[PDB]
């Protein structure tokens, strides 16, 4: 909105802003080793205590 | 040299008088007088700091 004046202005009209914001993705990824060998343990089956 | 009241009444009531102008690099006399406000306590008894 804008006030009115008395004096001899250049009067500014009905202004509106229309502004936008963008998104912002982040990405996160961390690296764990597990070894061939006990990956290849729990693919089996159990028989000895 | 109206009087006391009446220079009282000039220096608050209008401008005394042809001051500078805002926002501008060098100090231009502002003619028009829209949304500029200012007094000068200076120029109301003629001395200087």
């Amino acid at each position: 909105p804008t006030i009115a004046h008395g004096d001899g202005r250049r009067p500014s009209k009905q202004r509106t802003f229309i502004v936008v914001k963008n998104c912002h993705k982040h990405h996160i990824s961390t690296e764990m080793e597990l070894s061939m060998l006990d990956l290849e343990i729990l693919h089996s089956i159990p028989e000895t205590p | 040299n109206r009087g006391l009241y009446n220079m009282v009444n000039e220096y608050s009531q209008r401008l005394g008088g042809h001051p500078a102008t805002s926002n501008t690099e060098v100090q231009f006399v502002v003619i028009a007088g829209t949304d500029v406000f200012l007094e000068q306590p200076c120029s109301f008894l003629q001395e200087a700091f």
